[PDB]
């Protein structure tokens, strides 16, 4: 289907919360609470930061959090650090039971 | 009574009655002859003992002993589940031991082949130490306990003990013990041996996780009438000193006055199970928490009861902090991380400090107009009045009791590997093959052992609305059923099982 | 500890079928859903499809014509076959595992959140040798 | 000694008779150390845990007796633009004690909302809410939820009354004396009690450093990654003899003066207690415990020492607990744990495993008119209402 | 009151194990394979008679408050006045008090009888009978880790000079 | 007994005793007036009933009924867990019902605003059908049962029933039922109503899964 | 969430009367309880009533006797990090039931 | 998964029913039967399995 739409890049200074968003159509994102966030370090497989819109797996710090309003889901990173720079992807379950990814977002820690 | 009449039946099962559980276990054992009937001095220099911290002096004896001191001896995995899902606490009450259907064999090499046949006149010596005069080796988490799976036949361990030393040499205060000097009972193939024991009163081992954390006990909706010091300056500039005060309330929960403080800590180094994020140096021994006694350094293991890791960090474990079990079929030396099973103490974090973290801070100086405030990290903290803590958890594979050393004083005698500390634990049971003639007939014995423990239960009273966490088996399809034997017939335990699932308020 | 490993030819000539296999070690295929993801170099992830030991499959609508995903429970490995490739199919191919569902209470299709991932393999589609 | 009190209370209706999740995020967020998760209830509760509830301006409690009577249920409306407060006789009020200690126990945190010190005052009954396990703002799977409706409770119309008697468990007599002598002035057989050092602050601002050190200079203990200020802390002498202008930063209780503001009030609006009575047997809060040898002396090595900033228990210590104040708390609940040491609570008073139970109260919701066509949703429309009545509490005290 | 103990332990707290048998517990033997870069690994081995230091133990020695070590051979001792500055002490209400005799601790290590704690003895009696369950008055209780190791940080330890009561201590 | 004395207490909890469980649930209810006190004929053609398979004929009555057929009425999720993890089977034995602390309100619009106040003389009629003479509508998995959460207040459902029909029209064998023809008890704000029931012997429900 | 009992229709014959939506079929189930507001005067006073209802059921249990060696499947809540605790109210105060819960976890031999 | 299902309105026209006195009643839930073969989680048997609504679920469609 149509991919989810994300900002290409977002930057912030260490210690400052950062919010990344992914916009999707009513059927794919807006419709169901099944949106995942993956961070990928260069040369590594993606890791699952957040699943089911706001839930997070064991092994993920408080600092990562997510939320959903309407057709847009947002990933919030609080008190960010150096290790937190990576590519963040939005994933969503669609109406026809297909998976759709966002374009990807690169997070740069200023410093 | 007779050679052709059996001396006892086979009892294994568990009876769940109200607040009590009765677990009977019966195993088939085999006892060889150790040291060719010879008490022998043993020390480190025999093997070379290159380290002073490794220096020991003691003896190895012909006698064997029975060790039932691990839990999977008395509990099947199913029975262990019924215990931990439904109960807040438990503790042993009565012990009943039986030894029967003894059989003795004599080993002969006839021509080039070996021959074994019944020796009907031979005896076996067995005695219990009920005055606790012998060195008590049971509480040291030794191998050689009755097998978890009842269909396995096991080899009785060889008894031994240590005493004082300076280096590898003995000293004038050292002791020596001849087990023959103890009155024992002698058993022919028709005799059987039994005795009954009474556990001394011990506290229930708590088997629950607090649903509240020590620092959240407050009412979230109400301020405290107490005040804290919010500001020491009004703003930026010179001579800005001030004292401001605020109510401790829901908006700031860090600073509220609290009646109780977390238990003690002795810091452990932190190791990651992802190897690449571990320092590239050998720190197993150089970086480890230890305690020194009479010039010898002993590793601190497992140490005080402390949470394994902060919430959200599951890849980190204390270096010597937790109990590590081996998976079925694991080699004795230098095995890989996947082979071993590392237990964790995350349940007790609500009341106990994290093992890898500093207990807190303290002020190191007096502030003044010329001196800023200074603090330093508390790496270890002894008991303070108003501390509360949880003990370490007990596991299906873990020890049951230990013997509290006989000393002038002790504090919270509960043992550090978990279980019930006791001044008069279940007594040791020593056994040997009576020598049949320094040239003897090569001989061994076999037979049965049954053991019966009565456990008292503490029922779960909770008013919690939403459903508990429970120990369960996943419904995924796999090659072999967990906690069951594989094609070749080997029984194995896939993972360590803790006791703490149900919850309580703090 | 579950580990996935992709294997297969790193070069594919255009209009030829592409083939890759993921071999799971440490854990069996079991009741899990196995997925293929591909990342074109310097571009976002894209989901190819999945397979289930019952032989059920679900494919990406844009690729649904030319793609196939197979599972071999005996060899403990599942496969990807992508036909009529072009240069747009050059990417890094990952195998992933759908997170385990703790409840057997309802009947639903899988919602995709991945628990484990292969390391990935680069597959170049080119005419030259 | 037998003390008796009586007051008049006013109980509103909280959250339209609804339980509501509250959390760090609910209150606006931003702090990990301050993160929390929990619930707020429609229920109110009675807190007499401060002494001045039972006293006008060695001892220990023995028995307790509690009565709740003269129930009056006011119903409020807005007729035209004015509000009309009418009696509702048929309505009920629900009260129960938790005598199995099954609910979270919030009475030990030194909260406001206590019975007022002046017997003619009328007080508002504070809302009941609790905290459970959290990770950040989110809740973990082990977190628990309690519906207080799921307890059996007694329902009271205007002629009904409620009473129960409680028995304090045996506790040691609080010491209410200062030793004439001091430990060192009696080779010695005993040593002073434990210490965890606090920073020293002077009431003369020009003496204190010109920097912000309220949190940075504070003694803290970390639990599960969250730092908590050490307050009040172990029992220690507030200051050395001769310096009354210094006080331990977090080491002492602080009360507000009548009508004192909530935030950033100067030092003259609050009463900073001093513990100096105990300086005989206890170390000074702002001082080191002592000095220890840090090395082996030799021909080439001078003897070196270092300062003991904190000291745990040692065999042969003696210590005095923190003093109780007419404005201070009486008891606290000993947390239910495998082990504890000297359970007497740090803010002072009598520690107990079975403290006086909590007493929970709410106005039974009375719905407004439902529709005349059936609908399955729960009723959100209720008659504005609140109640009032009389609370008497009696405590028998034993003296030494 | 309890019966005073007038005996010396035949065993030492750390030697209570059965010397013939392995524990079923494991410990961390190796953190690296060999010399080089990126050698991190985790290797485990059974705690057994061959290495007795690393075994898990149910009990630990009593508390310690370190005393300065003094030799009866004047040549060995430092040529300075360390009698008051050197001695361990506890402060009460601004008044420093020497720690005498202090908590019960072994007077000296086994094999060195020429040393005695500065303020730690009754005067010179030696406590060496209790060196089984109690730490040496002139020695550190042990070590603890002072930091989190990481790829960039080596493990660091520090010496515990004084230690209070911990659960599972025994002492004479 | 009195207007100012409560007629019953609030009981909710579960007692686990051996082989038996006792689950007590107490809810707060609200009963409106249905059909303006008028039994009314109802059928499909009133709504148009375009399908023959949907054709019905029956009546809607002023009465209301208490329905506690669903399980979450009597079990909290925790108590439901204790049941299903530890037990192979279960079945009900005794039933004990209580109705108390009745309050009646009268609704008036004074000027442009609505007014509600106590009517202390009003009564409520309540009766049980213990001879099973009325149509039994409980076993149709209908809505209106006590809420799973005890802190919710719920609206009693309006009773009704159906009888024979041909299309939307009735037939000579059809029946009609006046609930007023049943002796019932009448309750003022001081009265309370209770009765006890005995389940007939039924087989244990099998809460287990075969391993073969 | 499911039904408890049903009334076995009164008929000449039936087979395995256990109801098809689940639960206990009974010829004399718990009786119906009918209630109404007594009319106060075809012009009446607009009127409604409210009150309490308590119900108490005694359930008999059949204990689990099994000799199975390996551990059972059990109904459990996973250890999760989410905004809302399951089987509890949200911020607006709404109670919810996350998933249907069946009765069948323990096992028996056939 | 909706893509596997046939592209037609078979919701009522394909359902198991029983007729009584000329009226067709859907068979719901019907006899007790397993929902699906082993390893076939996606499929459900139409009217055969009980269906509950989640909190706040809309009444129609």
């Amino acid at each position: 289907q149509s991919a989810l739409t994300q900002p290409a890049s977002v930057s912030g200074s260490p210690g400052q919360s950062i919010t990344i968003s992914c916009t999707g159509t009513s059927s794919d994102v807006g419709g169901y609470d099944y949106v995942s966030w993956y961070q990928q370090h260069p040369g590594k497989a993606p890791k699952l930061m957040i699943y089911d819109v706001s839930n997070r797996p064991s092994g993920v710090s408080n600092r990562f959090s997510g939320s959903k309003s309407g057709n847009t889901a947002s990933l919030t990173i609080s008190g960010l650090q150096a290790e937190d720079e990576a590519d963040y992807y939005c994933s969503s379950y669609t109406s026809i039971s297909t998976l759709v990814f966002g374009g990807g977002t690169k997070l740069t820690v200023l410093g | 009574d007779g050679v052709g009449s059996s001396s006892g039946n086979w009892h294994c099962d568990s009876q769940w009655l109200g607040d009590r559980v009765i677990t009977t276990s019966t195993r088939t054992w085999a006892l060889p002859t150790y040291n060719n009937h010879l008490y022998k001095q043993i020390s480190n220099s025999t093997s070379g003992g290159s380290s002073n911290d490794n220096a020991y002096f003691g003896y190895s004896t012909p006698w064997g002993y029975f060790d039932f001191n691990r839990f999977h001896c008395h509990f099947s995995p199913r029975d262990w589940q019924r215990l931990i899902n439904n109960n807040w606490g438990f503790r042993p009450k009565r012990l009943n031991f039986k030894l029967f259907n003894i059989q003795v064999k004599e080993v002969t090499d006839n021509n080039g082949v070996k021959t074994i046949a019944n020796n009907l006149t031979s005896t076996v010596q067995v005695f219990t130490d009920s005055d606790y005069q012998l060195p008590y080796v049971l509480g040291s988490a030794h191998e050689g306990c009755l097998p978890p799976f009842p269909a396995d036949v096991f080899m009785i361990p060889q008894y031994g003990y240590l005493t004082l030393n300076d280096g590898s040499q003995a000293v004038g205060r050292s002791s020596f013990y001849c087990l023959e000097y103890f009155p024992s009972q002698m058993l022919r193939t028709g005799n059987n041996f039994q005795f009954s024991y009474e556990f001394e009163n011990v506290p229930f081992h708590s088997s629950y996780a607090h649903s509240q954390s020590l620092d959240r006990l407050m009412n979230p909706l109400i301020d405290q009438y107490l005040y804290y010091l919010s500001k020491t300056i009004n703003g930026s500039g010179q001579n800005q000193q001030t004292l401001k005060f605020s109510v401790a309330g829901p908006s700031n929960m860090a600073v509220q006055g609290r009646n109780y403080i977390p238990g003690p800590s002795y810091r452990q180094q932190r190791v990651s199970t992802t190897v690449t994020q571990n320092n590239n140096s050998e720190f197993a021994w150089p970086g480890a928490s230890s305690w020194a006694l009479n010039g010898r350094n002993s590793l601190m293991n497992p140490g005080p009861a402390m949470a394994s890791h902060k919430e959200g960090e599951d890849r980190f474990f204390p270096l010597s902090g937790s109990l590590i079990f081996g998976k079925q079929g694991t080699g004795r030396d230098n095995v890989d991380a996947d082979k071993v099973m590392i237990t964790n103490e995350e349940e007790i974090k609500t009341t106990n400090p994290v093992a890898t973290e500093s207990y807190g801070q303290v002020a190191t100086n007096h502030q003044s107009a010329q001196a800023q405030a200074q603090t330093g990290w508390v790496q270890n903290q002894g008991i303070l009045p108003g501390m509360v803590w949880q003990d370490r958890d007990v596991y299906l594979q873990g020890p049951i009791w230990a013997k509290i050393p006989h000393t002038d004083g002790n504090f919270h005698p509960s043992p550090l590997m978990g279980g019930f500390g006791m001044k008069h634990p279940p007594p040791q049971i020593l056994i040997k093959n009576t020598p049949v003639p320094n040239s003897f007939i090569t001989q061994y014995s076999t037979g049965q052992v049954s053991v019966e423990i009565e456990w008292e239960l503490q029922k779960e009273n909770s008013k919690r609305w939403n459903p508990e966490i429970q120990y369960t088996s996943n419904y995924y399809k796999s090659n072999n059923v967990e906690f069951a034997v594989n094609t070749e017939g080997v029984y194995s335990e896939p993972r360590p099982i803790g006791t703490r699932y149900l919850t309580r308020n703090l | 500890q579950v580990q996935l490993q992709e294997s297969g030819p790193g070069l594919v000539k255009p209009s030829e079928t592409l083939s890759l296999t993921c071999t799971v070690s440490g854990g069996s295929i079991s009741n899990y859903y196995w997925n293929w993801i591909r990342q074109p170099p310097g571009k976002g992830l894209e989901w190819i499809g999945y397979v289930h030991y019952s032989g059920s499959t679900n494919y990406n609508p844009s690729l649904k014509s030319r793609v196939s995903v197979s599972v071999d429970t005996s060899k403990n490995q599942f496969s990807l076959n992508l036909g009529s490739v072009t240069a747009a199919d050059t990417a890094v191919y990952y195998c992933a595992r759908q997170s385990r569902s703790y409840y057997n209470e309802v009947i639903t299709d899988p919602k995709y959140n991945f628990d484990y991932w292969g390391q990935g393999t680069l597959v170049t589609v080119s005419s030259a040798s």
